[PDB]
């Protein structure tokens, strides 16, 4: 991202922070929340299988 | 005369000053 020197932080529509300055060096850090996913489980009939 | 166009005033200046402001002046 093409920061401005006064920008501590950037964000998305939500407000969610999708960037920001560190406070000990002077880089910007692009923020990607942790991979997530439903759960889903494929089984036949417990009368047939386990 | 002030020309047209577009342009976006950038901060660069912060004073915790807290002066009461109701007037002001041009140094020329
Ligand atoms: C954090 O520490 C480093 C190493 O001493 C220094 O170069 C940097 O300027 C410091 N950052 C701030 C924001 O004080
Ligand atoms: C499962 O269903 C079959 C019919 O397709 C039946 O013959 C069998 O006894 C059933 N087993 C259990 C544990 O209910
Ligand atoms: C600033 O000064 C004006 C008088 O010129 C006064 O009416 C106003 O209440 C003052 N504001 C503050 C925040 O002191």
């Amino acid at each position: 991202k093409k920061f401005l020197p006064f920008q501590q932080f950037g964000r998305d529509i939500a407000d969610t922070t999708d960037a920001v300055r560190d406070p000990q060096t002077l880089e910007i850090l692009d923020i990607t929340p942790c991979s997530f996913g439903g759960v889903s489980v494929i089984t036949p009939g417990t009368n047939t299988s386990n | 005369d002030l020309p047209q166009g577009f342009s976006a005033l950038e901060p660069l200046v912060d004073l915790p000053i807290g002066i009461n402001i109701t007037r002001f002046q041009t140094l020329l």
